[PDB]
RNA sequence: AUCGAGAGGA
């Protein structure tokens, strides 16, 4: 099945088929009371103790539970749940470029970032968000540190000479509307 | 002369309780002469001390060779001769402390007095005839030299 | 033609991004 | 949207070194081996180019107003 | 007396921001009521809802 | 402030401790008034401070514990008069507010 | 806009990535946000504790 | 009382960066030469643009900050031209500016790149530094058939203290103690700490015994040029714009001494 | 009327902006805008002096 | 809105002074020097300078914020000599000192460009 | 005319919970379109820099300006009558500075000293002579702080670090540790300073200048206490990093055996439950007794394993300099980042069974084992497994839930006690009268 | 709770035995001794965490509640039935029946 | 940031006043260390980390939820390759004065976000302005010249504190004076 | 301009 999947764009070989194939199964959350899952196929091996030994299902992969903001954090396992949900608001915060045809548009208030770059460290499920390709940031070189003190209690300190260079510009649309 | 009390001490131990500070350790020491216990916390970094070195120790309130009051203002340019000189490691601090072993009616035979080098300690205590020059919130120096 | 552990992460990626292909995101509007 | 002009961080110029780049990736470079190629040693400026995306060649999709 | 809301003003400040308010369910219980049950994340959304995207306010 | 020796014997004579903190009692006043009502009524009012007051500034523990000399024991005389002066809640003082 | 292609959406100044889902009603973009309730020819028995009923049964 | 004799030493000197140590100097000197480097070497960029048609994806402002961004060649030219504030002209002259014009138009089904080198200035020793006679030309932007791009630039005399367009340096390293015998920095674990490369210890040992006596005394560095200064020309100019600053200085204290 | 308009209400001569931080204030300085302190006024009354 | 221009950090404005001294009036022979138009580049070098003058008893400095641009050197000295004299003998030092390493420059430069 | 520097203002931030809500400031004209608070103010006002907004109001008259100076200005305001204690205090990067900088151990040379000085506002001039004399001319930390300390204040505290044996032992009075503070005559002669002697609980040193110095001076020592401590840190330096995060090898181990030692406890009380031999301990159901006692076990892991990271962390490591300076962060918050996150608890109780008789489809039925009802046992730096992922969110919505509910309640409380109390005045007489006049006390307090 | 019941029995002992209803209080043992447990009361809520408020705020409230001789709400039920004007009864609640 | 950690900008410093490494970068940001511990955004430290790695390798890195293949010590060990110190650290230099910092500072690459809070959309300022028809007291917002509402809250503070003339100032003169 | 609704900030 992966070395069909793997030629997609060649044989058409799809989605569709995989579930036509009876691999994959679409259950509801009143099904899944019945179901048996496996969090991942090393679940199915053979152990020491067995905890389970007729599991009904698998998990494609465990991130999947995650929506569509919430999969733009790295990482989010290392952190503390409330600054999750705090990221997946100030994601939707974010300047970026927001769509592609923007310069047709007539947006009552629009930002637009100069210079968006996609992230160096990214999820697997960023591909199909399409972050890649409108992204809303920039890998900035952050220290750690005191320094001066003009960062205490949630500031920070940025360089004069980097945004001189176009770092974090952004340009501001408003329009205007009469008859 | 100034000088409030003068002995040779050999290093009994160092950091017993173990290292709490990098640059400072604490020394246990004892007189020869006149069998004082000494706790004295050195920047080692800047004046290393091993297990068993003997050295001298002066404890003077002036470093003035001539009887002479110090003001406490660190001035680098007075050229007037200085017991300093005769020393490798000068520390200067206030005596925060004496305790004793006086009762009710008796005076004390023992006392300790507690000093403090802008926060290193230093507590010298044996027979109280050896310690009756020191006095509470007197500025003291203290004059230290290794002997062969 | 069992799926050994060295093959999974890069096997349920392809399945996942067959399904993005196939469904996208607002399939449910 | 187009190649910045200097590295924010330490002022090189590497707004000469896109097309390069795409010209070393295609002939199967590394990114790594490419960026050395160009003389990117500091990781703030191979930052610049390995986190591009080139959004211009995608406004260039739309016809202008004015023929 | 009618439900409000059920039509909104797509968010377009950003891709995310748009993608998500395409993928939003509300929950009819009035953003005033005090009860915390239907505002705790139920066992069951495993999957199915995502655990940490809800808004921080009264919603 | 006065440079006490704690290990010399003191020129404060315990009388003077005694009539001291009696004199002092004198001039912290919260209910002012000759009648047995402002009488009592002061007296319960500073009890608590004026048994604190005594038990402290003692003859017993003025001479083996504190061992203050006499200038020093008629300057903690006029700090603590001054001070509870100033502890006297202002009229005006909208305590209502404060306390909610 | 359906089925078309990115270079047929191009010329017709559309956005390729745009994911549709969402009306436009005066020019304003208006999406739909999912309404939950309860599900319908089910029986749920439920109880509380201060009416004048033990058990209630209702579909 | 008096003033230091250091010495230097040139150990790297190529078209791009000069790398040199400099011996017997306070830390003082060398952090204000470092930043002199940085904020107060004069070079000309473009500080004045007239956009006459901009038919590009990009708006106005965007190419405009683009311009500023390009390094031009000043070796000899900077040093004499004035400042526009010292100079006579009601707004610009070849005393105090260098002209540019730029008119691209594309008529091709090809995607026409737009380039320094589509530049042209009114002054041959003042052109970008990619168009001097290997690296490409820096993109200024992209143009689709029937968009077009004309403009008319002045480009003024400044420092890199007042905008970074101005700063002539791509990166300054600079190191001392390498070692670390005067425990200015201390390690938690030392042995998890790479050598410098100016590093004298041998493998097996983390860093150097305490010195404590020393004080900094040698300073390594390494002047990289973004190409509007030659590296050398980078380094004396500072030397000499931090030498003029002291003298100013000097003129005005005299001037107030002798008015108390 | 009662609470929204006489036991509160909204004011003249007053001004609102993000808070950032400043060491170098003593605690009872604040740092204050140069648009705010230009649109702002006091009423001095002339004198001699 | 409010952004000041950049080149008020290095500019003087009309009638402002370069340099002011002051006499520090509790302790004798100090002065503060208030310099506008400066930062640590200046402060710095002239601190340390003053601190190699052995007749020198206090030498500091400081940007007093980082939003104005002028700094303060206080200096203090034996009652021989003169705070005035030793800022005056630490910018020649200085002067010299930049002389003596640009010559030597060049002339490092001139040997590494032919051997 | 324009308002101008030294024009006072009244500075608020909503909500007005407090007096100390809305104090008097001195107007400095600044660029930037931005306000500028100093630090220790932030407490008084809850605020911090996250996106916060305050309001600015000028008072019209010189009635109204005398009124705000003579009684709200911030100063005044360092003490509350609420706690007779300070309202605000050191805090942050001074805080974890101030606590590095008294150590035993630090040393200054004559041109850092002299630089430091600089930023004393209140400095005499003199240069006090350093601690060390004949090797090099060295100042301490101590001695430096001590010209910061204002009058001749005396102030006993203990650092948080302070063992509990060492005030009855040898050396009571000659600290090995550096733990005990004194303060006399204002010299710092011994001690490191933290939260315990700079923060706003009672008896501190902030609290003694208060009471013992104007509001003036005490003013002047916090200002002087920021800009000196903020001016050594550019030397000394502060960060965190991953380097903080990790524990050595042996504690990993330590941890680890722990963990299986309790998830074994657990199978244990599981198999006396199933057969029966669990005997309900007094007043409580069976149900509640295994509750109890898995808890119990659990509890004892968490503790046990936070204790065995805490004493790995060297005196080098970032969150303990934080944790003993009272910066930010606990005990706990090191415990969960290095060794374990914990049960997760929705209502006070283990993850429910929201599907039948299983918290989640990858449980098998009755499974009241720790994985399956929250218990996670993996850190922040290991990383969460997906269930324990899902039971952490359960239980932080909890906790976003209890802040957005929680406020209309307690806001209405506070205004229904301001409404009953509002006019209630000392009067002339010094007794405590309502707006009717009746008598509430005849002298304030009693 | 049954406060007058528990007390009486026999070896109870009826010096320290309390509810924690200050309405039971009030009824059994008056309005001095619900002012003793008011306080006692909203001490313990209040220092449970270990948090202080000094006395003086504790007891101005308590007798608040309680100088009318009864147990005064605050609530609408107590404060506004006080001898109070309208015009301060009408900016807490019930504004335009108060008028 | 990502990770839930928002703040504003407190100053701007030029590249020379900006700390250093010995080679020459500067952070374009600096955040505070005091940020971390309470918030336990430990994900944030390893983006950082993991960038570091990524801008030195040449590969966008992988974080990807409850991917065991992928730790904190690999990362580290990666790094080390590069010759860096494994946990990110570096040796930084005082931007004004040139002295080695004691603390060596956790620098590295980490994906930064403008957020649509601007402080020039937040400005605002009246004296005098207009005012509504119904009541007389000054306009609702920033758009109508508003004045800030003074409300119950404040009223009971200035009760608090006496400041009975300066209450009757803004509950009367500065709002509403009529005769 | 008002009224209503919705989305956000602390
Ligand atoms: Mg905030
Ligand atoms: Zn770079
Ligand atoms: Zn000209």
């Amino acid at each position: 099945h992966i070395d069909q999947l793997k030629e997609r764009e060649y044989n058409n070989y799809s989605w569709q088929d995989l579930v036509a194939s009876g691999v994959v199964e679409y259950i509801d959350t009143l099904e899944e009371e019945t179901v048996m899952l496996a969090m991942t196929p090393d679940d199915l091996q053979e152990k020491e103790v067995a905890y389970c030994s007729t599991y009904t299902h698998c998990e494609i992969h465990p991130s999947m539970i995650l929506g569509v903001c919430a999969s733009i954090i790295p990482f989010p396992d290392h952190n503390q749940s409330p600054r999750n949900t705090y990221q997946s608001a100030m994601g939707k915060q974010a300047m970026g470029v927001y769509i592609t045809n923007f310069h047709v548009r007539m947006d009552t208030l629009a930002h637009v970032l100069y210079y968006p770059q996609k992230p160096l460290v990214t999820t697997r499920s960023m591909e199909y968000l399409r972050f890649r390709e409108l992204p809303a940031g920039i890998n900035s070189i952050v220290a750690i540190a005191s320094y001066t003190g003009y960062n205490q209690e949630d500031s920070v300190i940025m360089n004069r000479s980097a945004v001189d260079r176009g770092f974090f510009r952004s340009v501001f649309y408003r329009s205007y509307k009469e008859q | 002369a100034g000088i409030l009390f003068e002995d040779i001490f050999d290093v009994k131990d160092i950091d017993p309780e173990g290292k709490k500070f990098d640059r400072v350790s604490r020394l246990h020491c004892e007189s020869e002469s006149f069998k004082m216990d000494l706790i004295l916390d050195v920047n080692i970094q800047i004046y290393p001390v091993d297990l068993g070195d003997k050295f001298r120790l002066v404890i003077a309130s002036t470093l003035y060779e001539d009887g002479t009051l110090d003001d406490g203002e660190y001035n680098p340019t007075d050229d007037r001769p200085s017991r300093a000189d005769q020393f490798e490691y000068v520390m200067y601090g206030k005596v925060y402390r004496i305790e004793g072993d006086e009762t009710s009616t008796e005076a004390a035979t023992r006392l300790s007095a507690y000093v403090s080098y802008g926060g290193l300690l230093m507590r010298l205590q044996g027979d109280a005839n050896n310690l009756h020059g020191f006095e509470v919130d007197s500025r003291v120096y203290l004059l230290m030299k290794k002997l062969a | 033609d069992e799926i050994t552990p060295d093959l999974w992460q890069e096997a349920c990626w392809i399945v996942i991004s067959s399904y993005f292909d196939e469904k996208g995101l607002v399939r449910q509007q | 949207m187009i190649i910045p002009v200097r590295c924010f961080t330490c002022g090189k110029i590497v707004g000469n070194k896109w097309e390069a780049y795409l010209g070393l990736l295609q002939a199967e470079y590394t990114e790594g081996d490419a960026l050395d190629a160009l003389g990117l040693k500091r990781y703030c400026c191979r930052r610049m180019l390995l986190a591009h995306v080139d959004l211009i060649e995608k406004l260039l999709n739309y016809a202008p107003l004015e023929k | 007396q009618a439900r409000a809301g059920v039509s909104q003003v797509l968010n377009r400040l950003t891709f995310a921001s748009t993608l998500s308010h395409l993928r939003r369910l509300n929950s009819p219980i009035g953003r005033d009521g005090k009860l915390a049950k239907p505002r705790q994340l139920h066992n069951t959304l495993w999957g199915m809802v995502c655990p940490a995207e809800t808004p921080e306010g009264h919603a | 402030i006065f440079h006490i020796n704690p290990r010399l014997p003191s020129d404060l004579h315990p009388i003077k401790v005694v009539e001291g903190v009696k004199e002092l009692s004198k001039k912290l006043v919260i209910v002012n008034g000759d009648d047995p009502l402002s009488r009592q009524a002061q007296e319960n009012a500073t009890l608590l401070f004026n048994i604190h007051l005594r038990s402290t500034l003692c003859s017993r523990r003025m001479a083996e514990e504190f061992r203050l000399s006499g200038e020093a024991f008629d300057w903690l005389l006029g700090e603590i008069e001054s001070k509870f002066n100033q502890a006297i809640a202002h009229p005006g003082e909208m305590v209502g507010a404060l306390a909610a | 806009l359906n089925g078309l292609t990115d270079r047929d959406l191009c010329e017709l100044n559309e956005c390729p990535l745009d994911p549709g889902g969402y009306f436009i009603i005066n020019g304003s973009e208006k999406v739909l946000i999912a309404q939950e309730k309860m599900a319908t020819n089910t029986v749920y028995v439920f109880a509380k504790k201060d009416s004048k009923y033990a058990y209630t049964g209702e579909c | 009382p008096y003033a230091n004799q250091p010495t230097v030493r040139i150990t790297e000197l190529t078209d791009e960066n000069v790398k040199f140590i400099i011996e017997n100097t306070d830390l003082a000197v060398a952090n204000s030469i470092r930043r002199v480097f940085i904020a107060e070497v004069p070079i000309i960029a473009i500080d004045w643009v007239q956009i006459d048609a901009n038919s590009s994806v990009l708006h106005d402002e965007f190419i405009a900050h683009r311009l500023g961004l390009i390094p031009l060649t000043s070796d000899d030219i900077v040093d004499k031209l004035q400042y526009s504030r010292d100079c006579t002209c009601e707004e610009f002259c070849p005393e105090c500016s260098v002209e540019f014009t730029l008119d691209v138009r594309c008529n091709e089904d090809q995607t026409r790149h737009v380039t320094s080198r589509d530049l042209i200035s009114n002054s041959p020793r003042v052109i970008p530094v990619t168009s001097r006679n290997e690296q490409d030309d820096i993109l200024i932007v992209k143009l689709r058939k029937g968009q077009e791009l004309r403009l008319r630039a002045y480009a003024k005399k400044g420092f890199g203290k007042e905008h970074a367009k101005w700063n002539p340096t791509a990166g300054v390293a600079f190191e001392y103690d390498p070692d670390n015998a005067l425990r200015h920095t201390v390690y938690p674990k030392p042995e998890e700490w790479p050598k410098s490369e100016y590093s004298e210890l041998d493998e097996d040992e983390s860093q150097a015994p305490y010195d404590p006596n020393g004080k900094p005394e040698r300073f390594y560095y390494n002047v990289e040029s973004c190409g509007s200064l030659r590296p050398e020309t980078i380094v004396l100019s500072a030397l000499s714009g931090l030498k003029k600053k002291l003298s100013d200085l000097q003129t005005q204290l005299s001037h107030e001494i002798q008015s108390d | 009327r009662v609470r929204g308009n006489l036991m509160g209400k909204r004011v003249d001569f007053s001004a609102r902006t993000v808070i950032t931080p400043d060491p170098n204030l003593s605690i009872d300085q604040v740092g204050v805008p140069r648009s705010i302190a230009a649109n702002m006024t006091f009423a001095e009354i002339v004198t001699p002096f | 809105m409010n952004a000041p221009p950049a080149f008020e950090s290095f500019l003087l404005f009309e009638g402002e002074k370069k340099i002011t001294i002051n006499k520090d009036t509790k302790v004798p022979n100090a002065c503060l020097f208030t310099i506008n138009k400066e930062d640590h580049t200046l402060g710095n070098i002239i601190k340390s300078q003053l601190l190699k003058d052995p007749q020198v008893l206090f030498a500091g400095y400081k940007v007093p914020h980082p939003l104005e641009h002028k700094i303060i050197i206080r200096v203090q000295t034996t009652p021989d000599y003169s705070p005035q004299e030793a800022f005056t003998n630490a910018i020649t030092d200085l002067i010299s000192e930049l002389s003596l390493l640009e010559e030597r420059f060049r002339v490092a430069i001139k040997d590494k460009q032919e051997g | 005319r324009h308002m101008c520097d030294g024009d006072i203002v009244i500075f608020n931030r909503q909500p007005t919970l407090h007096k100390m809500s809305m104090m008097g400031h001195r107007v400095r004209i600044l660029p930037w379109s931005t306000f500028r608070l100093n630090l220790s103010v932030t407490t008084p006002y809850n605020a911090d820099f996250d996106g916060d907004e305050m309001n600015l109001h000028l008072p019209q008259s010189l009635e109204t300006r005398a009124e705000i100076q003579e009684l709200a200005m911030v100063p005044r305001m360092i003490v509350t009558p609420q706690s007779n204690r300070p309202v605000m205090g050191i805090v942050q990067d001074t805080l974890t500075a101030v606590r590095k900088f008294t150590k035993r151990d630090v040393f200054l040379e004559r041109g850092e000293v002299m630089n430091l000085l600089m930023f004393l506002s209140t400095w005499d001039g003199k240069v006090p002579q350093p601690a060390i004399l004949k090797p090099r001319p060295l100042w301490t930390g101590k001695q430096i702080f001590s010209l910061i300390i204002p009058g001749h204040i005396n102030c006993i505290r203990t650092h948080s670090t302070h063992p509990d044996d060492e005030d009855s032992g040898p050396y009571k009075h000659i600290s090995p540790g550096d733990t005990k503070v004194v303060v006399e005559n204002g010299e710092l002669i011994m001690g490191i300073l933290c939260k315990k002697s700079l923060g706003t609980s009672a008896g501190s040193l902030v609290h003694i200048s208060y009471l013992e110095m104007g509001h003036d001076i005490t003013r002047l020592f916090y200002s002087n206490i920021q800009t000196v401590i903020n001016n050594w840190l550019l030397i000394e330096g502060h960060t965190i990093g991953i380097g903080d995060s990790i524990a050595d090898s042996k504690t990993y181990q330590d941890i680890q055996n722990t963990i299986k030692k309790a998830k074994q406890d657990v199978i244990e009380v599981i198999e006396k439950a199933h057969n029966n031999e669990l005997e309900p301990t007094p007043g409580n159901t069976l149900r509640q007794t295994f509750e109890n006692q898995v808890n119990r076990i659990l509890n004892d892991a968490r503790d046990k394993t936070g204790s065995s990271a805490q004493k790995s962390l060297s005196e080098y490591n970032n969150f303990k300099s934080m944790v003993v300076s009272g910066a930010k962060g606990s005990k706990i918050n090191i415990s969960q980042v290095i060794a374990v996150v914990g049960q997760q608890n929705v209502e006070g109780k283990r993850i429910p069974f929201g599907f039948k008789h299983r918290t989640l489809p990858h449980f098998i039925k009755d499974d009241y084992g720790p994985e399956s009802r929250g218990f996670v046992e993996n850190s922040y730096l290991a990383g969460l497994t997906p269930t324990e992922f899902f039971f952490h969110a359960m239980g932080g919505r909890e906790g976003l839930i209890d802040t957005a509910v929680k406020t209309a309640e307690t806001g209405y409380i506070q205004r229904r006690l301001i409404k009953s109390m509002e006019s209630v005045m000392v009067k002339y007489d010094a007794t405590v009268r309502n707006s009717i006049n009746q008598v509430v006390q005849l002298r304030y307090g009693e | 709770v049954s406060l007058m019941r528990v007390l009486s029995e026999k070896d109870v002992d009826p010096v320290r035995t309390t509810s924690n209803d200050i309405v039971e209080i009030f009824t059994v043992l008056g309005i001095e001794a619900v002012r003793k447990a008011l306080e006692r009361e909203l001490y313990h809520v209040i220092s449970f965490d270990g948090s202080y408020v000094n006395y003086r705020h504790l007891a101005l409230l308590c007798d608040t509640m309680t100088c009318r001789g009864h147990l005064m709400a605050i609530t609408r039920h107590g404060v506004n039935r006080q001898d109070t004007g309208p015009l301060m009864k009408c900016s807490f609640e019930e504004t335009v029946d108060v008028l | 940031s990502r990770h839930g950690q928002k703040g504003t900008c407190g100053i701007q410093y030029r590249q020379e006043d900006m700390p250093f490494t010995c080679e020459g970068i500067t952070p374009d940001i600096i955040i505070n260390p005091h940020a971390i511990p309470s918030r336990m955004t430990i994900g944030h430290l390893i983006e950082c980390l993991q960038g570091k790695v990524s801008a030195n390798k040449g590969e966008i890195g992988d974080a990807t939820p409850f991917n065991d293949a992928v730790n904190v010590q690999k990362i580290s060990n990666l790094l080390s390759d590069y010759g860096y110190h494994l946990r990110g650290n570096e040796v930084l230099y005082n931007g004004f004065t040139g002295r080695k910092i004691t603390s060596q500072i956790f620098i590295g690459p980490t994906y930064y976000q403008r957020l649509k809070h601007m402080v020039d959309d937040k400005i605002h300022s009246r004296a005098r302005g207009p005012i509504q028809i119904l009541n007389r007291q000054p306009m609702e917002g920033r758009s109508r010249d508003g004045g800030l509402r003074f409300g119950e809250m404040e009223r009971d503070c200035q009760i608090a504190h006496g400041a009975a003339q300066f209450l009757r100032e803004r509950l009367f003169e500065a709002s509403d004076p009529y005769q």
